[PDB]
């Protein structure tokens, strides 16, 4: 039980902060790929903004041969996810907490608890 | 924006 299950289970009313600020957070970085977030809760679960959004905050480009540009299945964005999560490692991050299935899942948390950690670490990244 | 959810996040712990 950490923050995020205090803030859902006590604090609801205040999602909305959490929301708006790590949707500017990801669109500073996605927005030099022409790539926009409006809703956190569905448009990372396909695994593609994550991995991009490492390579954006580490500095390299990604090779679209490592991943999933276009996953049509629910495995291929397990496998991106799973891939985004070994670049976080990479960069020094822990284990995320969440599966891979779970943000494919949509589970907000799990989406509110990665974002956050990458906000944290990556917070003066211009 | 940035403040307040920092804010947030360490009343909550």
């Amino acid at each position: 039980r950490d923050a995020f299950d205090t803030l859902f289970d006590h604090a609801p009313d205040k999602l909305n902060v959490v929301k708006k600020t790590l949707i500017t957070f990801v669109n500073k970085h996605l927005n030099k790929l022409n790539l926009e977030v409006t809703e956190l809760e569905t448009q990372f679960a396909d695994g593609v903004y994550l991995v991009l959004l490492m390579g954006l905050l580490e500095g390299y480009f990604v090779p679209l041969h490592s991943f999933f540009l276009t996953p049509d299945s629910f495995e291929q964005k397990v496998l991106n996810v799973s891939f985004a999560f070994e670049l976080m490692q990479d960069g020094g991050l822990e284990k995320p907490k969440p599966r891979p299935e779970d943000i494919v899942n949509c589970d907000l948390k799990s989406t509110l608890r990665v974002l956050y950690n990458l906000f944290t670490k990556y917070r003066n990244v211009e | 924006a940035t403040r307040e959810l920092d804010e947030l996040m360490a009343s909550l712990s």
